[PDB]
């Protein structure tokens, strides 16, 4: 009598890309909070808009927030950087042609 | 962080 629903959209898992809030213990499409898919692996930790205003977090005192990884600077690649390293891995290590 | 593609 209704399978079980996530996000804002209040839409069922139909097996699209999706992530979960560390306020609350839901998921959220990509596509619902416009975030391009290619940034699959740049987020650190995930706050949907709801918990970040407040309204169903668990503080109480400050709002939690979206914290973003720092990104290969190969402009091809979308992977996130290692330890002080700025690049996704060995495979990429490379600054300057010569 | 937490992510969940089931495709
Ligand atoms: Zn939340
Ligand atoms: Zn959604
Ligand atoms: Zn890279």
């Amino acid at each position: 009598t209704g399978e079980d629903v996530y996000c804002i959209c209040k839409r069922p898992d139909y097996g699209e890309l999706m992530v979960g809030c560390d306020g609350c213990d839901d998921w959220f499409h990509f596509t619902c909070l416009h975030i391009p898919e290619q940034f699959k692996d740049l987020v650190f930790s995930f706050y949907c808009p709801y918990c970040q205003a407040g309204i169903t977090g668990k503080n109480k005192g400050s709002l939690p927030k979206t914290l973003w990884k720092r990104k290969c600077r190969i402009s091809d690649c979308y992977k996130p950087c290692l330890q002080d390293s700025k690049y996704c891995s060995e495979e990429h290590g490379r600054e300057f042609v010569n | 962080a937490r992510t969940k593609q089931t495709a």
